[PDB]
């Protein structure tokens, strides 16, 4: 049937995948050792998109772990989730690229790219309904940028027509770690425009704002930030892993949300995202959280949504939701005038309601709420998020700082110049279409 | 004898019939095994029209179930009345349209059209003389509006003689359902005005307004919205399945209404409609059931009936009724509402009365009207269709499939000539 | 046949009928389910005048219940005989008048007037020939005196032919009930002298004086004060509902009394009225029931009957009575009280006798009189109305709604011409 493959490249690929595949074992009733208990067969209704069958219910994830460094991969090969994954699906590196492009685009990647594309083809030949790709990466990583652009340069030659999905983290304009992240974000945007269907972005700080105010988590780290992103990942798959009245597959997401083949970069949002106590004193209706979707304390990228112009807003609901107030509240959004559209698209809405409510992680900070919304809103606030990063790249480039690492690794300096004219017209097209 | 197949394509029309066959099962006294348990043989003497009995009475519905994915197959199969359908007909693909017309028409629908074409042929070879087809699909989505669009273009090569019922949902002015919803409308109706005989433009929006006021139901289940679509369709074919003082087949419903080979775009109506507690407090007279039929409340589409003119009034009444009171009040509406009719067509009322009511009432009324305010249905979508063609958005999902730009404009000219023809006689 | 709707608006008239329909229910032998349990068909042969039977005999009263808030809805609905009323008619708003005329007339009443206007239309379309309307509301408050005021201004556009019964309570000279009570009187009567046919000025004050002396009741429940309003109204329409030796409809009660198109302001009366223990100790003769009717005690309004003149005496007697003793004593009152009549109108007594008494007695008398001492009812309020206009108080609750100052003075001139017309013939 339909079967979807996931690829995890970089350390952000490692631990986000350590949460998403951890979460899916809860939502299908699969024990982490590798087999299933017999009670979760009725829950296991069309789980075939990720898990091959082996011998007696033993379910390997159709997932590939790619890293140039063996350290964080051994965390998978130490914990409980060691026996779940397949060993020859784990392909490790030895020498690190250290957030450098040609160290991750030519040096260690080209010794390992031929090993992993076989493991792509070894697994994908079982498919008769191969839909899409979950590729997880960063923007400033050596293998996060240098290998990811090269990997998407090769799978479009192989499979082409079949879809792709990229999840990543938007680098914050104020608080971020690596100094080469303004460099590599221009590099990972250069040749991945042509080789990616859609790519999503989240902020470190925009997670933190709801963590401190609504979750009331005043000591967050990369443990709980992986759980919050994984709920957004799981809510997309709920249209596919279960039987809904009006649901949507991966080819349909890009068909609605891509108005032009270059501007295809929306973001995410999730609500209700609060702690376990505040849901007790409040009855969260449909009109409650849907109006909570379109306020700037709910976006997952810290920018100005009111200074952006909405073009195609996508909505996926979960839980037992009636469509009457849905057909009212989205109309009640249209009664408000602050939600600005473009003049040519009034019909940029998507309706999706699944029967299954989201189930929370065990021992987590969330609360069991029936209603939830995964808001996807492509807008022109991405252009205002382009200018904050195009300011960082050029001024460090003008003094030619940190160029002496990019030179000797098999890389040219004129490629920095061509990406400048490439990204200049990109943020222009938000204002040209808008 | 007079035999009709029912074909479902796209996610909309696949679940409409899934509640609709149940009433057809229950009006004739059969079981999910197809076991006849009707007490009177009035439920058996016209059982053959939608069924092919084989090998000790397990009646199979003359139904074809097509999808581009196996998602909607198992839900109907494991759901209610799943054992009744013939597993020979479970033909499907592995793509999914992704709300794309040229995928459903040129790319992916062109593969699966050959398999069910023989299935259309196979059940039509085992009968003496076919009568017409009934088709449930969508016009907003991509599967039924792309694949069921092309199916009518090949029925006329097999059977250029009979009638074609193409029941499909239509967009609403208030809230759009999909993003390419004006694209899926103009390109479909381009083929619907070529080779079809009737479409019933049912708005998703106004069905809640029926349920919110009459039924007062706070929780609209999608089984219940199609249930009001289910009782509409069963009242249309009551003459072919039941006797009475005046019988009227689908061709008589066709020939009385459509005046010109394009204007066949009709909206349906049904009375009585109310909640539970208002049963005894109103009257079950001919007069009370009359004025409900001619209200904006009973308009299943969200168009205003006092912004148009009724051309052909079809009154399919169900139940033991007095003919003269039907003859009384159908005169009386034109003595009241002569502005609400077209003027140059005299005697706008067509009346067909079967003496059998549906299960659950004592006297019912199945209305199908022709208001020229349905011109505004194609006014509102022709602007939304030309809202995005002026900026050439989403062209890489159609030209990337291989669609012509003139395929838009040829449909766009024929869309605008359509509202000129309602304007011709209004 | 001859059909009459009963409409209630404002908190006063909503609870008057709530005990009044009970007697109408009990005089004709029906139940809160509407189940007819009358033993003799005399209680059935004119049941149609206030009812529309539908679907196995659950009679619904031809009643419309309007409020600006849902407060008075549920109390009537959950109270006694709550299951009898049709839930189609439960039309209401969400404002509350707050004792403001221009809210009830211009601001908030203008919204809810459209919904029940079709409800006035709907029950009048299902009949052959309407007869007239009866309306219970207030003149002191804000809801009924503001919204029911405007309703009569739109009945004449629908039906400029029939009669209009506008029963409403009036202010008393002793203790005012609300603060803007002279404002709610002059502005209402400005519209009441334009398009109405009868008003019964019932004082809230003198109803206790009836209960304190005759009934001797120490605890006046508001169910009991409207109970004396209930038996007054049922005796008026006894001819249309029961046979007898002389029948007299509401139009005959109209045409005999009103001499000029303004002077139709009548006070009612009822006899016998006493407590429990004085039953056997008095006499049930024509002579004892006569002189009770012409006492200041029986004056339901607090005006002095020997400070005016009876113009038209309406004697609606109920019970098996001797006609000659009625013919005897109605002569004898004018041989006693010739000063108490107008002089130039001969034979001031109008007599209508139905041979059916109300339930609970053996012989009763329903009196409606026309004293010209009701001139003092509009003398006392025209000074209180002009008590606060001289200081322009509370103008920011009316001009803030958008009321004209000339709207006061145009009503104020027509208020003072009204008492000149009682002065014309006194
Ligand atoms: N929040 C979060 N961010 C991560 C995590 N892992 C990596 N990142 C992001 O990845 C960016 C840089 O990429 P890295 O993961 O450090 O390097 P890489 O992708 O493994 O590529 P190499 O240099 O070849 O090792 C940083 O800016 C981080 O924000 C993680 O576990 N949690
Ligand atoms: N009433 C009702 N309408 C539905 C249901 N499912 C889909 N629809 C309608 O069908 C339209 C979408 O068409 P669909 O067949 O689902 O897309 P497709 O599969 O690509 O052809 C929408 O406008 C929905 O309103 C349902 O269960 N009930
Ligand atoms: N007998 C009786 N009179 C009432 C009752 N309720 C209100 N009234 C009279 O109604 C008058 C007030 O009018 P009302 O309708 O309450 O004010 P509104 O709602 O603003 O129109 C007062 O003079 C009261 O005497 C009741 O239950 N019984």
């Amino acid at each position: 049937m339909r079967e979807v493959i996931s690829i995890h490249v970089g350390q952000a690929g490692v631990q986000i995948g350590n949460a998403c595949w951890e979460l899916y074992c809860l939502e299908h009733g699969i024990q982490p050792d590798g087999t299933m208990p017999t009670q979760s067969t009725n829950e296991g209704e069309s789980f075939t998109t990720f898990f091959s069958d082996t011998g007696s219910g033993r379910y390997v994830p159709r997932s590939i772990f790619v890293d140039l460094e063996p350290t964080v991969v051994d965390e998978i090969r130490t914990g409980t989730y060691k026996k779940l994954f397949h060993p020859e699906q784990m392909i490790t590196g030895k020498e690190d690229a250290a957030n450098n492009y040609a160290r991750g685009h030519y040096t260690v990647g080209k010794e390992l790219i031929d090993t992993v594309l076989d493991r792509i083809r070894r697994l994908a030949d079982n498919c008769s309904g191969l839909q899409g790709f979950f590729v997880f990466h960063s923007f400033g990583g050596g293998t996060g940028s240098g290998f990811t652009s090269l990997l998407m340069e090769r799978l479009s030659v192989d499979y082409g027509k079949k879809s792709k999905l990229e999840f990543s983290i938007y680098p914050a304009p104020q608080v971020s770690t690596a100094v080469v992240e303004p460099y590599n974000s221009i590099l990972t945007t250069h040749t991945t425009l042509e080789h990616s269907d859609c790519a999503f972005m989240v902020d470190n700080e925009a997670i933190y704002d709801i963590c401190r105010r609504n979750l009331d988590v005043e000591r967050p780290s990369y443990t709980n930030l992986n759980r919050i992103i994984s709920q957004v990942v799981s809510s997309i798959t709920a249209s596919l892993r279960f039987d809904g009245a009006l649901n949507v597959d991966l080819n349909e997401f890009q068909t609605n949300l891509v108005p032009y083949p270059r501007i295809h970069f929306p973001l995410a949002a999730y609500t209700p995202l609060i702690s376990a106590e505040k849901a007790y004193h409040e009855a969260l209706s449909v009109s409650d959280i849907t109006n909570s979707c379109f306020e700037p304390a709910n976006q997952m990228v810290k920018c100005d949504p009111r200074h952006g112009k909405y073009m195609a807003v996508c909505l996926l609901y979960r839980g037992d939701v009636v469509p009457k107030d849905v057909n009212t509240a989205i109309a009640a959004i249209k009664t408000k005038r602050t939600i600005q559209f473009v003049d040519w698209c009034p019909t940029g809405f998507k309706v999706g309601i699944n029967y299954q409510p989201p189930t929370v992680v065990p021992g987590g900070d969330l609360a069991k709420v029936p209603r939830a919304v995964c808001m996807l809103s492509n807008t022109t606030a991405i252009a205002e998020a382009w200018s904050r990063l195009d300011y960082k790249f050029d001024l460090m480039y003008a003094k030619r700082a940190f160029v002496h690492w990019y030179v000797g690794e098999g890389m040219e300096e004129g490629e920095f110049t061509e990406a400048r004219e490439d990204l200049a017209a990109l943020e222009k097209d938000y204002e040209e279409v808008g | 004898m007079r035999e009709i197949v029912h074909v479902q394509a796209g996610q909309c029309g696949n679940q409409i019939g899934s509640k609709f066959w149940e009433v057809i099962s229950d009006e004739h006294g059969i079981q999910p095994d197809g076991t006849f348990k009707g007490e009177t043989d009035l439920q058996l003497e016209r059982i053959d029209v939608y069924y092919n009995e084989a090998n000790n009475g397990k009646y199979v519905p003359r139904a074809v179930l097509v999808d581009l994915e196996p998602g909607t197959m198992d839900s109907v199969r494991s759901g209610p009345f799943g054992q009744l359908f013939r597993p020979d007909n479970f033909v499907f693909g592995q793509s999914g349209a992704g709300n794309n017309w040229a995928k459903g028409h040129y790319t992916e629908g062109a593969e699966l059209v050959d398999n069910v074409l023989d299935v259309i042929r196979k059940e039509a070879e085992g009968c003496d003389c076919l009568q017409g087809f009934q088709l449930t699909h969508s016009l907003g989505g991509g599967t039924g509006s792309g694949m069921g669009t092309l199916l009518i273009s090949k029925i006329r090569e097999e059977y250029p003689d009979r009638i074609m019922s193409s029941f499909s949902v239509v967009p609403s002015p208030k809230v759009s359902d999909t993003v390419v919803e004006p694209y899926n409308a103009t390109l479909s109706v381009h083929q619907l005005v070529e080779n079809t005989d009737e479409t019933y433009c049912i708005d998703n929006e106004a069905l809640y307004d029926i349920c919110y006021r009459t039924l007062k139901l706070t929780n609209p289940t999608y089984g219940d919205l199609n249930h009001l679509v289910s009782l509409t369709m069963s009242g249309v074919t009551t003459c072919l399945r039941f006797p009475g003082q005046l019988n009227a087949d689908l061709r008589k419903l066709a020939v009385n209404m459509v005046p010109f080979p394009r204007l066949h775009f009709f909206m349906p109506g049904f009375a009585p409609l109310s909640a539970k507690g208002t049963q005894a407090y109103r009257a079950l007279t001919v007069a009370e059931l009359t004025q409900q039929m001619f209200d904006a409340k009973n308009m299943m589409a969200a168009c205003d009936p006092r912004h148009g003119r009724y051309l052909t009034v079809a009154a399919m009444f169900r139940g033991r009724m007095s003919m003269r009171e039907v003859d009384e009040q159908m005169l009386n509406v034109q003595n009241k509402n002569s502005s609400y009719f077209v003027e140059w067509i005299p005697n706008n009322v067509k009346t067909a009365v079967c003496d059998i009511p549906p299960r659950g009432l004592k006297m019912a009324a199945t209305f199908v009207g022709n208001s020229t305010a349905i011109q505004e249905l194609f006014k509102r979508i022709s602007e939304q269709f030309t809202a995005m063609f002026r900026r050439k958005a989403f062209l890489h999902w159609y030209t990337g499939e291989g669609m012509d730009e003139m395929e838009f404009t040829e449909a766009e000219s024929n869309m605008n000539d359509l509202i000129s023809e309602y304007q011709q006689y209004q």
